[PDB]
């Protein structure tokens, strides 16, 4: 038996999938700095959240 | 620029002087910083 030990790295996934939702929840925590009368913008906002 | 519209819109209604400074402060920066970056992003990359 020849075995191996792979390790994974990780920069790949940082760079895809990690720091795009990170950014998308900052997005969504932005909604709270806007006032809470406007109806049309925060539902703007947390939908296209979801949906992203 | 999000950010910035953020900032605008939390200093409405309070220090509307405040807002419609940065607001127009930004209007040129943001381009400007862009286009400096672009130009040393490209001569940077285009030279090697
Ligand atoms: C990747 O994955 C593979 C697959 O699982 C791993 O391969 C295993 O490697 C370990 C060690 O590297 C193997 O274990 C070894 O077994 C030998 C034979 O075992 C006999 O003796 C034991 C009791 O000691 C009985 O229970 C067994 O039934 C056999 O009769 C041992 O001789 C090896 O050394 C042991 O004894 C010496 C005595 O001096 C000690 O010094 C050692 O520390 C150790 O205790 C060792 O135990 C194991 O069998 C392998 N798997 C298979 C399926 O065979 C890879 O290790 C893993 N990692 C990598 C990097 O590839």
């Amino acid at each position: 038996s020849l075995s191996f030990k792979l390790k994974r790295n990780i920069g790949y996934f940082i760079l895809q999938t990690y720091m795009p939702s990170i950014l998308i929840t900052i997005l969504s925590w932005v909604s709270f700095w806007i006032n809470y009368d406007a109806s049309a913008a925060r539902v703007a906002l947390g939908i296209t959240t979801v949906l992203t | 620029a999000l950010i910035e519209f953020a900032t605008v819109n939390y200093f409405t209604k309070s220090q509307p002087a405040r807002a419609a400074k940065i607001d127009r402060l930004s209007r040129i920066a943001f381009p400007l910083l862009f286009g400096i970056f672009n130009l040393v992003y490209w001569a940077t990359y285009l030279n090697r």
